[PDB]
RNA sequence: AUGUUU
RNA sequence: UCGGGCUCAUAACCCGA
RNA sequence: GGCCGGGAACUCAAAGGAGACUGCCAGUGAUAAACUGGAGGAAGGUGGGGAUGACGUCAAGUCAUCAUGGCCCUUACGACCAGGGCUACACACGUGCUACAAUGGCGCAUACAAAGAGAAGCGACCUCGCGAGAGCAAGCGGACCUCAUAAAGUGCGUCGUAGUCCGGAUUGGAGUCUGCAACUCGACUCCAUGAAGUCGGAAUCGCUAGUAAUCGUGGAUCAGAAUGCCACGGUGAAUACGU
């Protein structure tokens, strides 16, 4: 969580919606056997604080960078806590 | 080292190394990219690899290639 | 004469026996056998001279037993003359291939001294 | 504890017909591979044939008679001391005790295959010898030597 | 022909749903494969309750997603919109493509 | 007549095809022994027939689907029994007496979140 | 045997 | 003496060196 | 070739039900409850497994999910970036994985499940590669396709109780890939090397049946690093006088 951190992460997100949003391949094709130079691969200093592998999740509701659920977005605490009330359609406590 | 076809390197240094190699030599080049594969062109160049505190001036012979400045530079402590 | 150099492990299946050769595994063993038409199995009893002396012509083409162990013993040394991690770790008797040094290590440094 | 049960029987002999015999196949069975147990408890008698001769059916039980005990002891604490009061075991567990101790030694033969490591003890009983038959009378030692109890 | 894959987190959007969905186009009668049950894609979700340690607890859930087939065979243009246009549904999901 | 036999137990589900006469079996484009045979005492398929004969009497050609080895063939057992009522709905009182009509209620056990295998739990030395 | 620890 | 076990934990006791 | 039509019979799917209730028979029993056998039935005496955890105790744990009383920092206990560390080691303990092997190993061929997964996804097919995999590219947003080629098991070649035809640590050289990026610190493959270890002291744990045990399978988190956790089925025991 920590607003100061949350925001610090938000940056790591927008950057993808820019550089990686398209220019990510603008050099990719020139990276794999598609002859083929190295200049682009060499002057490759565009994606720094930006990387499609440096973005964390953090409980959507809160912001815990652990115990995340793709199908949702929150962490065990919120999810369970919320599901209890019913902010999630069809999510009754499982018990085969 | 392990870089299939086309090893990785940090331009930051390339534009500092040969950039200063052409004109004889001078003071040790303060590196920082321990994750960079040693270049056979930076032969015995007066540099120094960062160890998390300072930089250690090391040189490569005609037997070190795929290796990175990290190898020839300690980053921990023991004994 | 010794199948390829010193020690002649005979009276055993071709491959399995050939494995006794310091420098050949279940792969390089069978591979060369076929190149000689030798049966990867059966004791060397059913074999003959031409079923051993010829196995050398090709076995020599590859560095084994002798120079091999010396080659590696040197590799270790070459990986030390330099103040590089991999080369250094290869001296304090500690492992040098991603391994914890707080638990389970009685292999690169032998047993402990309790 | 406070409840009582009966017994857990199962599919008897595959053809020779023999409920209890199954135990010899189960008790010996390991890793729940009964499919292989029948491969050992059956093939065993197929080897003792020439060995003994008469119906392998009897052959088993025959020597088996010289392996089954009939009196054991159970630790019972009293006033600090725990006596080893003896007790004559009924047939139900009797035959069982044998099979256990029987199959055990067989797997301690330390030779090659179990098929043989089993027959050996299956006949070693009658002729007397082996670890299996040993326990038989070995138990008798502790027995009576404590008759001063029960 | 036109298919209609159903999927909801309950029968409410299926029971009195699929039904009317059938007797809509064919005000009197028509082909149409007809409604069907089908399996059930279930995605069990387990999570740890108590914060900090106590990973031995947990609490599991499962979003039961039901479905139905239906699929109309004869695209009677006189009954086509008699089902499409009549697309109420209290927030379900029914595919339609060929 | 084209009779029927549930024979569906232990994750398995067979189909006892009791035909008129011919005591031959052909499950899954193959005969009894021509499949699961020679692996288990699966010959227990005739076990039920051991009360009124078969062969020219009736047919026991089946074909199971899904389930484990001992399960598939085993399912047929509990099935063939009830699959003989079309030949005598009153002879059923001669099968359960040997464990047949009763479906094998015994199945796997749901693994409980917290136990190594829904029963056994890790050790606790420093306990 | 003790635990402000035989 | 040390290393391990026993106890809620010490000592004692047991094991090993 | 369930491959065509076709048939809705079958398994199956899945919404609504039927059912088990000391309900009925006998004995015992206060002719009480209840118990013990029985019938009938798929199912008997809370059928089996889930979930459900009373008033409370350990000022038990969590200000680090988050919330919050007070207190404290305020060119900073705030903030941003690069490298390093959490992956140290002369030791000790807990939970685990794999073997020490012929109820076995390796080569052949072969027999069969359940539950889930998925558009920046699962990715068939065919080509090349010893190999990881790389190229080509269809299908499926899915009882339509891809994950998916279950493993034990079975029948043969064999090897013969050897530290081996066991076991696989370790290490050297060469590579693949996920990624700006893999020295520090990644998963896999290739060849070479082949560890300790032959069943484990004092002591100590789990498990009463589809359980234990063993063998595989899928999910979650997730760029890319499961001997972990969660879940699924195959097969499949022993034993229970008694407190
Ligand atoms: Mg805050
Ligand atoms: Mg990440
Ligand atoms: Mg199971
Ligand atoms: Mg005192
Ligand atoms: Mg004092
Ligand atoms: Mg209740
Ligand atoms: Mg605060
Ligand atoms: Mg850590
Ligand atoms: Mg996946
Ligand atoms: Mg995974």
């Amino acid at each position: 969580a920590k607003q100061s951190m949350k925001a610090r992460e938000v940056k790591r997100v927008a950057l993808a919606d820019k550089y990686f949003a398209k220019r990510a391949e603008l050099k990719a094709i020139i990276s794999d056997v598609n002859a083929r130079w190295n200049a682009v691969l060499k002057l490759q200093t565009l994606p720094r604080d930006s990387s499609p592998s440096r973005q964390r999740n953090r409980c959507r509701q809160t912001g815990r960078p652990h115990g995340f659920l793709r199908k949702f977005g929150l962490s065990r605490i919120k999810v369970r806590e919320a599901a209890m009330r019913g902010e999630i359609p069809g999510l009754k406590k499982a018990s085969w | 080292r392990s870089l299939k076809k086309g090893p990785f390197i940090d331009l930051h240094l390339l534009k500092k190394v040969e950039k200063a190699v052409e004109s004889g030599d001078k003071k040790p080049l303060r590196t920082w990219s321990r994750r960079s594969t040693i270049f056979p062109n930076m032969i015995g160049l007066t540099i120094a690899v960062h160890n998390g505190r300072q930089h250690v001036p090391v040189f490569v012979t005609d037997e070190m290639v795929g290796h990175k400045l990290g190898e020839f530079a300690p980053t921990r402590t023991y004994r | 004469a010794r199948i390829a150099g010193i020690n002649i492990p005979d009276h055993k299946h071709a491959v399995i026996a050939l494995t006794s050769i310091y420098g050949v595994g279940k792969t390089r063993s069978k591979a060369i056998l076929a190149a000689a038409g030798i049966a990867e199995d059966v004791k060397i009893s059913e074999l003959s001279e031409g079923q051993i002396d010829t196995l050398r012509d090709e076995v020599a083409k590859f560095v084994v037993e002798g120079d091999l162990r010396r080659e590696i013993s040197m590799s270790i040394k070459r990986l030390m003359d330099l103040g590089c991690y991999r080369g250094l770790r290869h001296r304090r008797g500690l492992p040098v291939r991603g391994q914890r040094t707080k638990t389970n290590a009685r292999t690169r440094k032998g047993p402990r001294k309790p | 504890r406070r409840r009582v049960i009966g017994q857990r029987k199962i599919l008897p002999d595959p053809k020779f017909g023999s409920e209890l015999l199954a135990k010899f196949v189960n008790i010996l069975m390991v890793d729940g591979k009964k499919s292989t147990a029948e491969s050992i408890v059956y093939s065993a008698l197929e080897t003792l044939a020439q060995r003994s001769g008469k119906s392998e059916l009897e052959a088993f039980e025959v020597a088996l008679e010289n392996v089954r005990p009939t009196v054991e002891v159970k630790s019972r604490r009293v006033g600090g001391s725990t006596y080893q009061v003896p007790v004559e075991v009924r047939p139900v567990r009797r035959n069982a005790l044998a099979m256990r101790w029987i199959v055990e030694a067989a797997r301690k033969r330390g030779d090659k295959s179990m098929a043989l490591r089993l027959a050996n003890e299956l006949s070693d009983a009658a002729e007397n010898k082996g670890t299996a038959v040993k326990k038989r009378e070995d138990v008798h030692r502790m027995a009576e030597a404590n008759k001063a109890f029960a | 022909r036109i298919r209609i894959r159903l999927k909801a987190f309950d029968h409410r959007l299926i029971d009195q749903a699929t039904a009317e969905i059938v007797e809509t186009a064919k005000r009197t009668g028509a082909q149409v494969r007809g409604p069907i049950p089908l399996p059930t894609r279930k995605e069990r979700f387990t999570v740890l309750i108590s914060p900090h340690v106590n990973k031995d607890a947990r609490d599991q859930y499962e979003i039961r997603t039901h479905l139905r087939l239906v699929d109309i065979v004869e695209p009677t243009e006189k009954t086509v919109d008699a089902l499409m246009r009549l697309d109420l549904a209290a927030g379900v999901d029914v595919q339609i493509s060929l | 007549n084209q009779y029927y036999g549930t024979g569906r137990r232990k994750s398995s589900a067979a189909r006892v095809f009791i035909k008129p006469g011919n005591g031959k079996i052909v499950i899954n484009q193959r005969s009894l022994e021509q499949y699961f045979g020679r692996e288990t005492a699966r010959m227990v398929v005739r076990q039920p027939l051991e009360l009124v004969d078969m062969v020219e009497k009736l047919d026991l050609y089946i074909t199971v689907k899904g389930g484990g080895i001992s399960g598939q063939a085993g399912a047929i057992r509990h099935g063939i029994t009830r699959a003989l009522m079309e030949y005598d709905e009153s002879l059923r009182s001669e099968l359960r007496k040997a464990g047949f009509v009763t479906r094998d209620a015994r199945q796997v056990e749901r693994k409980k979140v917290g136990l190594r295998k829904a029963r056994r739990r890790p050790q606790f030395s420093k306990r």
